[PDB]
């Protein structure tokens, strides 16, 4: 549908079909890293507003189903990738200029973490602008989340 | 960062060094990772972003990025100096031939970001570059972004205040490429006069006044939507009337209408990029 807990569902649920190794992984704890980290930075005075809206979570699984290998191993690699993806969105899309590391982060290797956005980048930087600047592709875009119910 | 050497130190530190590979000189902006002043990462990674999808002869030019150590490094084409410390060089006196030259390029530079749906929000002095060569670029993307999806609003809180237009000093929370359009009157009123800022407010009241005193204050028909803005305010009305000539002098009548173009405090009414581009002030000129 056209709300937040919807598309956030959707997501969640694309993300246990992609990663298929994961036995363990519910649909929601996706949903719950997420709401986490924004609720986290509106409480700390990080951002006025909570940034999980409609088109931010549309964002977010475009750099998803590009990023996430189906071959992720462990339900923390999955929520590393997934949170360097969500980093990468408040990054682009944020009204904040900037936002702090820590509750992206949950990895010991920082490097890692870093690496991680560079190469996401570098895959994404031009769908990152496109999605913005063409509004049938963000459409497209929309329309695959909504049927990954 | 092996490759290069340190020549000297010019959200970052920003170095002129040396290619060891091709003994080219280029600019290095190191970002650390490890802050203790979280934040900054975040920033210097929108503009690698954007930065990556912007490649014209008038936008600094992104070369590469680096990763080594607690530090990102992106190598940039080296620029001397910035439009500050040019006005400083040159007593703040442009010769008429320059200022066109500066803001034909400004113009193109802005033009193809706006084309790509890109906003830079942060257009002053100080994020002009500008070469040995007498090539201007438009820097340091911090502020910048991509628009064109659904949104509710922007951050109310992008431009320094002396090149904030009067739509957002009013507290729109929506605007398009108009905001750097206003941005750029402003710097073209500072090369065609002495170099000093045009509306140098002490605050958000204080800045209004300046423009309107200036300007005229816009009626309710030029400007239908104003009074309905979130911080909108009453302002005395200064007429319209008063001469931009002492202004702007290096400007003859074409250039004042170029000016005057650009600085329409009704957002809508504000000439693009592309239409500044083709106006009469361009006419002849070079490096079409
Ligand atoms: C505040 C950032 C502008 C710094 C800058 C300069 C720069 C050059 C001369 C100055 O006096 C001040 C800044 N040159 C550059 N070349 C490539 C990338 N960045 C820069």
């Amino acid at each position: 549908q056209a709300s937040t807990s919807e598309l956030l569902r959707c997501l969640g649920e694309f993300l246990c079909r992609r990663c298929y190794r994961l036995k363990h992984l519910s649909p929601t704890d996706p949903v719950l890293w997420l709401r986490s980290v924004d609720r986290s930075l509106l409480l700390q005075g990080w951002q006025d507003q909570g940034f999980i809206t409609p088109a931010n979570v549309v964002f977010l699984y475009m750099l998803c189903r590009d990023v996430i290998s189906s071959e992720v191993g462990s339900d923390h690699e999955l929520q590393a990738v997934l949170l360097t993806c969500l980093y990468l969105s408040y990054s682009y899309m944020g009204n904040e200029i900037s936002y702090p590391l820590k509750p992206f982060l949950v990895e010991s290797c920082k490097e890692a973490f870093w690496d991680r956005c560079l190469s996401v980048i570098n895959l994404m930087s031009s769908k990152m602008l496109q999605i913005n600047a063409d509004p049938h592709y963000f459409t497209q875009v929309f329309s695959d989340l909504k049927n990954e119910s | 960062m092996q490759k290069y050497e340190k020549l000297e130190k010019i959200y970052g530190t920003v170095f002129k060094a040396k290619n060891r590979e091709t003994h080219e000189i280029v600019a290095l902006k190191r970002v650390r990772l490890d802050d203790d002043d979280e934040g900054v990462p975040s920033s210097a990674l929108r503009e690698i972003c954007l930065l990556k999808e912007l490649k014209h002869k008038n936008i600094v030019r992104l070369h590469d990025v680096l990763h080594s150590d607690k530090k990102l490094t992106l190598v940039f084409e080296f620029c001397d100096q910035d439009l500050k410390k040019y006005f400083d060089s040159c007593n703040g006196d442009l010769d008429p031939e320059i200022v066109k030259s500066f803001l034909f390029q400004l113009l193109k530079g802005l033009g193809f970001c706006h084309s790509r749906n890109v906003l830079h929000r942060d257009l002053k002095p100080q994020n002009l570059l500008i070469n040995r060569n007498g090539e201007l670029k438009l820097a340091n993307f911090g502020l910048a972004r991509a628009f064109g999806i659904p949104v509710r609003c922007y951050s109310a809180e992008v431009v320094t205040l002396w090149y904030r237009p009067p739509d957002v000093l009013f507290g729109a929370k929506l605007y398009s490429t108009s905001i750097d359009m206003w941005s750029a009157g402003c710097i073209f009123a500072e090369l065609a006069n002495a170099g000093r800022p045009l509306f140098p407010g002490n605050d958000v009241d204080d800045q209004l006044k300046r423009i309107f005193r200036l300007l005229g204050t816009p009626t309710e028909e030029q400007w239908p939507s104003m009074t309905k803005l979130p911080d909108y305010k009453p302002y005395p009305m200064y007429p319209a009337t008063t001469s931009l000539v002492n202004v702007v002098p290096k400007l003859n009548a074409t250039g004042r209408d170029l000016l005057q173009n650009l600085l329409k405090c009704n957002p809508v009414q504000r000439i693009s990029a592309e239409e500044a581009l083709q106006h009469p002030y361009f006419s002849d000129f070079c490096p079409p």
